[PDB]
């Protein structure tokens, strides 16, 4: 199953996370890419669009940069820090 | 099993290979095909990927009787998932030209293989059917109650087409057609007028027939039919209901803006009749400066 | 005196073009390869039946990365089910890079030679096609005695031929080392063509199908007003528009991104859609009632 | 028919990648012209068969097709902030008598 | 000459003929170290001195038969061994030239065998030699027999032989070619339409039947494949050899198509139909085709431009030998494409044919 | 008689050959259509240098 793995992985082939820059429209959405540069990307039927917020993290394709779906927003410690203190 | 079959799209590229395998194993004119459907299922869409051909020899004297090549369809799954492990295995096509009651023991041997229900996708090869002529069914097992026992059946889903992006461009390029529907011009969707009115009355009379045979031929009795009917006569939209009158005020509507686009359209051909006719008048000036300009050098 | 050395018109079968646009595309960055299954006729005809794509390898393409291990295995599977056919090439994909061989992919189709002479090396770039069927190319070894001795006018000889000529370095060196290039064509039958575009009883359907009301309302509004805007522009434009010099009238009058021509379109759009919905709802209304 | 070849002629265009932008720092005899590419390095690259050694000038801006950096047209045109100041500034107003006093 | 290898060596061969054409006593003499058995330098050379041989004899060309029918019948079996193969493409379009008109039932016959064997490039040269021998009778077993065979065959250059072989056979029959000529356009591969446009071209010669240019303007316009396209539109010149006056009308019209190859068969049309003494029209329409940026119709116009303008005094029109200088413009520029070139040295040959 | 026969013939041909370049006019559309599509690249306009470029 482990070995399996492997196999699996290389088939599922490594994302580019972005990020709602600023909605624009429905059908199509600025994000601004982790790794750098500003792209116009379109969104999917599959996924409504009341899910997409600005500054929620996004997976997009690299064939076409296009939005498959949502992720959960990235996790910040600092903001988990914050709230945990006082005890 | 997994339940979740509620929509079939299907890639041409099956279509394609369904035919493909029919003449390669060189069964013909009542000779059957059997292949695995490869796709991804445990999932509403059940999405066909690919099809591939199966041993298969087909037994005209005992329909009951036929080979498949048990061992083969297990060897050949686990190439395929060396290849892509999104493919998996989930059931079988047949070529028709129709359905059997054979092919109910046939899916029971898919069923083993097969943790979804075993799709059962009718590709007829020849492509008689005037629409679709791909079918998808999906072997449900249920109490038939009317005194009978559980039937085990094939419930007709609906599919479509789909195209994924990579084929599709490469497609829609192929493709040059002027169609016999695109949803284009005026003259192309009045076409389909003539056409969806043709298609009702043939869809229609397979009902009439159908009633018939019931008393005739002794058809089983399904009140599923017969209700369904009884709600299109009785959600049948009828005259004399206020929507008629209003209808008849919109009727007035669509043709006033209709009248009144037709005249600004007036105006836009009596622009350029002027346009070109200055030029005319123009044209005729410099016509005779020519001759006047040959008096001048003599 | 010697040798033709024809180099084979390369006829891509539909069926083996859009596994190879799915594969591919769908599979960047990372490369993919597999082997041409076909037959071959003539001295200048070969008919690639299908193509198959061998169990992915992390050498990615290499001499090594192909091997027969995968070559016999998925022959014999074929082989029960009468499918199997000759083995007439090998293709891969360069994602990253236009039509050409590396040094490394000439050194894999001269394994591919050795097999069969008429073995073509076909290079797929599928991101960088905007139409699908553009910028794959088919090749075919050529000596380094050929450049030398001057084989290269025989091959192409009494035909018009394609050489391509996209990429200027890689091509060049393509053209001049990698392989020589000819003509590659797709052929399909009249069963399929019918099946690729695929009928529907949904397109006629849809035509008796009676959308609603609110949104004929919509269209009336929107279009009319819409016209009203442009009408006054067109008052502006054959204000005066008669003196000399047609440049001049364009740039003064703004006729320029034409305002009579747009109002003629908006016009037109809609006057063919009124008609489509008065006569469907006249069909509809008899036909069932 | 006229039409239907103009929205083709668009098609054609736009699919150029690249094109770009140097300018002619200097001039050589040897059917080249240094370039500094202004977003790259620096080229030496000969010129094309459509703009000459000859018809160059030196300091001269110039438009460049793909990799290839083969001469298209010379620009005259020149990115310069007393042209911007312009564009905001617009055709001077007014008669003189309504200053006048 | 010597620079010369592979097939251009065949075709160099063959030219000979062509200049040596007349002189019949000494036809078969000049040709003589050329013939095989009698020659072994090259194999292009063996195939292209039958090929040049026939060419010499063309049209009448009894005696000469009987030399070539040893050749035929020995290899009519057997071809794949690639000396051979060149031999008896070579052999088979002599024999044909020189059956021409004589209804040799013999001829036919044998190369209906050498049809059957799939000779691989042969097999489209014999073909062609069969429509030739048996010219004009529009003969019931011919027609089934071509047709049949056509769509068996699967070989592209095969298909074409017979094609064109269907067209040939049913040359000058009007009507009687009416119901093979509804057969080859409702077929809907595309090497039958390219032989259709030319079968209703030589059927309908020398009548302007009205039907018949309603056909080919339908055919043109409907059908997307491109090579159909090229051919309905240059096939228009032989039904309308009648009034060929009528010709530059129509295909003004076409002279202005965006498709590429539409154009070209325009500039063929006219080079065809008003090949006889010149007409001042066409030469209009021909000239913005000459500097059109298409390779391949550059060179169809230049030729076309000779056919027309077919050696006339230069005084007499001054155009003429301006058209000729134009030529040699061409063929001085060495950056010109070489296709723009091919054409341009044959076309100034034309304007200096004999 | 005949020749003027041609006359109707050539006419009826052109109406189908306008015909065509409106359909023409429609399908040329759609491929400009996809380039505006996604996916794009957000840039900064400087100035022009041309109308057109």
């Amino acid at each position: 199953d482990k070995t399996e793995n492997d196999i699996k992985a290389l088939q599922s082939i490594g994302q580019l996370i972005g990020e709602v820059m600023k909605e624009l429209s429905e059908e199509k959405y600025i994000v601004k890419a982790s790794s750098g540069p500003r792209y116009i990307v379109g969104v999917r039927n599959s996924v409504d669009r009341s899910k997409l917020k600005k500054g929620v993290r996004v997976t997009l394709d690299i064939t076409t940069l296009t939005i498959m779906r949502i992720l959960p927003r990235e996790t910040d410690p600092l903001v988990y820090n914050m709230t945990s203190f006082e005890q | 099993m997994s339940l979740q079959h509620e929509k079939v799209t299907i890639a041409p590229l099956v279509l394609l290979s369904a035919l493909d395998h029919y003449e390669r194993t060189q069964t013909k004119e009542n000779k059957r095909c059997v292949g695995v459907i490869l796709g991804d299922a445990n999932s509403s869409t059940i999405r066909v990927t690919n099809s591939f051909a199966l041993p298969f020899e087909e037994d005209e004297k005992n329909s009951d009787v036929w080979f498949l090549d048990h061992n083969y369809i297990e060897n050949m799954n686990e190439m395929c998932k060396k290849i892509n492990a999104k493919e998996k295995l989930i059931g079988w096509y047949h070529s028709g030209p129709k359905l059997r009651a054979s092919d109910l023991k046939i899916n029971e041997l898919f069923k083993k293989y097969t943790q979804n229900n075993p799709l059962l996708l009718i590709v007829d090869v020849k492509q008689q059917g005037v629409g679709l002529p791909t079918d998808a069914y999906v072997a449900i097992e249920q109490v038939k109650d009317d005194g009978t026992s559980t039937e085990k059946t094939f419930l007709h889903l609906p599919c479509t087409i789909e195209a994924e992006e990579a084929e599709e461009i490469g497609v829609e390029h192929l493709l040059r057609d002027v169609r016999d529907q695109a949803a284009g011009g005026l003259s192309i969707r009045l076409t389909n007028q003539l056409k969806s009115l043709k298609g009702l009355q043939s869809k229609l009379k397979d009902v009439v027939e159908y009633l018939d045979k019931v008393i005739n031929k002794e058809l089983p009795i399904n009140h599923t039919i017969l209700g369904k009917l009884q709600d299109v006569f009785n959600l049948l939209p009828n005259l004399g209901t206020p929507d008629d009158d209003e209808i008849d005020v919109e009727n007035h509507d669509r043709i006033n803006i209709s009248n009144n686009l037709q005249k600004a359209l007036t105006v836009k051909t009596n622009d350029e009749l002027m346009v070109i006719y200055i030029s005319n008048l123009v044209r005729s000036i410099i016509a005779f400066d020519d001759l006047i300009e040959n008096k001048i050098q003599n | 005196t010697g040798r033709d050395d024809t180099k084979e018109t390369v006829y891509i079968s539909s069926i083996a073009l859009l596994k190879m646009l799915k594969h591919g595309r769908a599979g960047v960055p990372m490369e993919v390869m597999g082997l041409m299954l076909g037959e071959f006729v003539d001295d200048y005809t070969v008919n690639v039946v299908d193509v198959f794509a061998m169990p992915q390898s992390g050498t990615g393409v290499s001499v090594e990365a192909v091997d027969d291990v995968f070559q016999a295995k998925m022959m014999d599977m074929l082989k029960q089910t009468g499918r199997d056919q000759m083995v007439v090439g090998w293709y891969h994909s360069h994602p990253g890079f236009g039509c050409w061989l590396s040094s490394v992919d000439v050194n894999t189709q001269k394994s591919f030679e050795q097999l069969n002479s008429r073995a073509v090396a076909v290079v797929v770039d599928p991101i960088q096609s905007v139409k699908g069927k553009v910028v794959i190319d088919a090749f075919r070894l050529i000596d380094t005695g050929a450049l030398i001795n001057n084989l290269e006018p025989r091959q192409t000889t009494s035909n018009t031929g394609l050489l391509n000529k996209a990429n200027i370095q890689a091509l060049i060196h393509g053209l001049n080392r990698h392989y020589y290039s000819l003509n590659i064509d797709y052929h399909k039958t009249a069963k399929e063509t019918k099946m690729l575009m695929n009928l529907h009883k949904e397109q006629w359907q849809s035509g008796l199908k009676m959308y609603d009301y609110e949104e004929k309302e919509e269209s009336n509004l929107a279009a009319t007003k819409s016209m009203v805007k442009i009408a006054e522009q067109y008052s502006k434009r054959i204000e005066e528009e008669k003196e000399l010099t047609e440049e001049e009238l364009k740039t003064r009058y703004v006729g320029r991104q034409d305002p009579k021509k747009h109002l003629s379109e908006t016009a037109d759009e809609t006057l063919e859609n009124n008609i489509v919905s008065v006569l469907t709802a006249g069909v509809n209304s008899v036909a069932i009632k | 028919n006229d039409k239907v070849r103009f929205i083709k002629d668009e098609l054609r265009l736009l699919q150029e990648p690249g094109s770009y932008v140097g300018e002619v720092i200097k001039i050589v005899s040897d059917k080249k012209v240094l370039v500094k590419v202004q977003p790259e390095g620096k080229y030496i690259v000969d010129v094309a068969k459509d703009i000459n050694v000859k018809d160059l000038k030196a300091s001269q801006r110039v438009c460049l097709r793909s990799d290839s950096y083969m001469l298209h047209k010379v620009l005259e045109n020149k990115a310069d902030p007393l042209v911007s100041l312009m564009m905001v500034e617009k055709v001077p107003d007014s008669t003189y008598d309504m200053v006048g006093g | 000459l010597g620079k010369a290898q592979n097939w251009a060596k065949f075709t160099a061969t063959a030219s000979l003929g062509v200049i040596h054409k007349g002189n019949l006593l000494e036809g078969k003499k000049v040709m003589a170290p050329y013939l095989p058995g009698s020659r072994a330098s090259s194999r292009f050379i063996k195939g292209g001195s039958l090929y040049g041989l026939g060419l010499i004899y063309a049209g009448f060309g009894r005696d000469t038969t009987d030399y070539l029918k040893n050749i035929i019948v020995e290899n009519s079996g057997t071809s794949g061994d690639e000396d051979v193969d060149v031999l008896l493409h070579g052999a088979s379009l002599g024999i044909g030239l020189a059956a021409m008109g004589s209804a040799n039932i013999e001829v036919y016959e044998a190369l209906k065998e050498v049809l059957y064997n799939d000779s691989a490039t042969s097999g489209e040269a014999a073909a062609l030699g069969m429509g030739l021998c048996m010219l004009g009778t529009g003969k019931p077993e011919a027609i089934h027999d071509m047709f049949t065979y056509s769509q068996e065959t699967q070989h592209g250059n095969i298909t074409r032989g017979l094609a064109v072989g269907l067209a040939l056979i049913n040359y000058g029959r009007q009507e009687l070619a009416d119901d093979l000529i509804t057969k080859m356009l409702a077929s809907d591969e595309s090497l039958l339409r390219y032989g259709g446009a030319f079968t209703i071209a030589l059927a309908y010669a020398g009548t302007g039947n009205n039907s018949a240019v309603k056909r080919l303007l339908h055919v043109a316009v409907s059908d997307s494949n491109d090579d159909v396209r090229r051919a309905a539109v240059i096939a228009l010149g032989f039904v309308l050899l009648r009034d060929y006056t009528t010709v530059p009308r129509i295909v003004q019209l076409l002279s202005k198509s965006h498709n590429a190859h539409v154009r070209c068969g325009t500039a063929f049309a006219l080079g065809i139909a008003c090949a006889g003494k010149g007409l001042q029209s066409a030469i209009d329409v021909l000239d913005p085709l000459t500097k059109d940026p298409v390779d391949f119709v550059r060179q169809a116009a230049m030729i076309a431009l000779s056919m027309i303008l077919i050696q006339q005094t230069e005084k007499l029109n001054p155009q003429v030998a301006d058209i000729n200088k134009n030529f040699l413009s061409v063929i001085t520029n060495k950056h010109q494409e070489g296709l723009a070139k091919f054409g341009a040295c044959v076309a100034q040959g034309i304007m200096n044919a004999g | 008689e005949k020749e003027y026969e041609l006359l109707t013939l050539q006419e009826d041909y052109i109406k189908d050959e306008q015909r065509h370049l409106k359909r023409e006019l429609k399908r040329a559309q759609e491929e400009v259509k996809r380039i505006q599509s996604v996916p794009l690249v957000i840039g900064q306009f400087l100035e022009p240098i041309d109308q057109n470029t």
